[PDB]
């Protein structure tokens, strides 16, 4: 049960990082006005970036 | 010149934020979609911008979302050439130097974010969030964009929210 | 102008796209070949022409023929240098902007596939098939050619074939 | 007079009390602090002020709060020297007589609660806070303070919120 | 005949449903009751009358209310007599045709829910609910009754709530 808790406390804390990470890369994301980002997913590639 | 910025602002179109019959702030559309500051609340003076759902952006205390391409026909020209010198606005002219953005003291307060600044072409080069009292002058926080699509917030230390 | 850009059209050989007596589009030669909107049915307007075997590209929606060099002589001439501004076309002026050509609304409508678009000098730079409604304006969805012979179809987001 | 009278609320401070876009009464700040009738529901017309926590007294059907001192700069001018005579105030002059405020019939309603009484000088000698039909004329109903501040309130029997 | 139509309908007690400051329908007194359309939500601009408590009729999307009578003095006049011709109403005439009332397109919309039609004699004939777009005109979705007391409401096929 302990290594349960801190295996889950692990899953957790790597799960808020990536959210903080999410966050910080939808940073530039946000509208920039150009209505067109491709090159801040092409280049930074966080998650659900650059199709080509 | 004033005149023909106010013209130009007025045609394209912007809505103040509406909140109990106050204004708080302003919102325009650049680039086809809505941008809005998320600290100024209220709706849109726009039922059919209102519908649209806006996402949030905390780091820049922004928000936006999606405009219909039919109503992105006529929203604001954005560019990336800033040079130095003088822009214009809704209250008149600031000045560009070292990468910031200053104006005359006693112009902008509270209730004035959104503001975009326009270039003698018309084309916006940067949005008004906020200001800071700079004694003879008044230094306003602004976002820019370079060439490459990076988004820059310039904060005055201890910048007040405007 | 547009006299000028008319008498250009006419001199050199076009002919619409003729079905049941109804013109449903236009088809050219440029650069010694024929090319017609794949998504227009019908036959050109040109015995002779209709002689030749086309084939086909359904990634563009256009279709190609080999034309005999004899009439080869007097075809549309084409350029790469597409730099920003406004160009003239069949009806009208087309405005360039951020690699994209949009007309003015009301411009433009079902059956005027095939329409090319002429730079000051009488060359062409585009080749119109379709467009969309854009508020005051319509954007159309055109193919341009670069300097090193790449073909781009630019098409806006639920574009109407026009 | 009265339009001296109404140049001096309005260059004072004063703000009504704001409900889905309805006036429903008015509120002052005399002496430095805010105060409010509690029957009246809404919000002040000025969010510096909104921000002002109220406390609430009965038996008089009034809140009050505190001012800050910056904001505590310009405010009414309260003085005890009640003599019998007539006063002015926002619709008008007002009888006094026998320790109580009178005013023609059809001047005063629903919605007018927390006008000010002042006098020759523009100093407040009352809070009028409702009112009772009285045939040819109306009775208000109006809260008072002697020069050893003591707070009375005139009540006319059957009186109306007004 | 308009300017007159006008004039009655203003002195004639009757007043628009406000909600947040915006005018999203009418309601009158006819016959002594208050009316509303129970689709418009917000309440009358008359805080006697909105003292009065409505019931609802969902079959008609109406509600009704009782007037006191001294309210009830003066209110509208209705009639029975209803032949074919043309009618007066708010936005200018409308035409009575094979039992059913249409108006020239561009009149009418979102909001004008409650305006009563009115006969050569002020009387009147039927309340308009809604409509309908039907090319160079528009048909009216409205309520009328028989000398029997029958109360019919004549709805077109797929009638937007206007």
């Amino acid at each position: 049960s302990i290594c349960a808790a801190i295996a889950t406390v692990s899953v957790a804390a790597s799960t808020w990082l990536f959210c903080r990470s999410r966050v910080a890369c939808l940073t530039p994301y946000r509208l920039t006005p150009n209505a067109r980002i491709p090159f801040c997913l092409a280049v930074l590639c966080c998650a659900r970036t650059a199709r080509a | 010149k004033r005149q023909r910025m106010v013209m130009k602002l007025e045609s394209d179109k912007t809505f103040p934020i509406m909140l109990e019959g106050k204004i708080n702030g302003y919102a325009c559309v650049v680039g086809g979609k809505l941008f809005r500051p998320m600290h100024v609340e209220g709706k849109i003076d726009n039922d059919v911008l209102a519908a649209l759902k806006t996402k949030k952006a905390s780091k820049y205390d922004l928000e936006y979302a999606d405009v219909p391409q039919n109503m992105r026909a006529d929203t604001f020209k954005y560019t990336h050439e800033k040079p130095q010198g003088y822009y214009s606005w809704h209250h008149g002219a600031v000045q560009y130097e070292n990468g910031r953005f200053t104006v005359p003291k006693g112009v902008g307060a509270k209730g004035d974010s959104g503001r975009p600044i326009l270039d003698n072409q018309g084309r916006v080069v940067a949005i008004v969030l906020g200001g800071v009292n700079e004694g003879s002058r008044t230094a306003l926080s602004v976002v820019m964009w370079n060439e490459k699509g990076v988004t820059v917030k310039y904060t005055p230390e201890n910048c007040e929210q405007w």
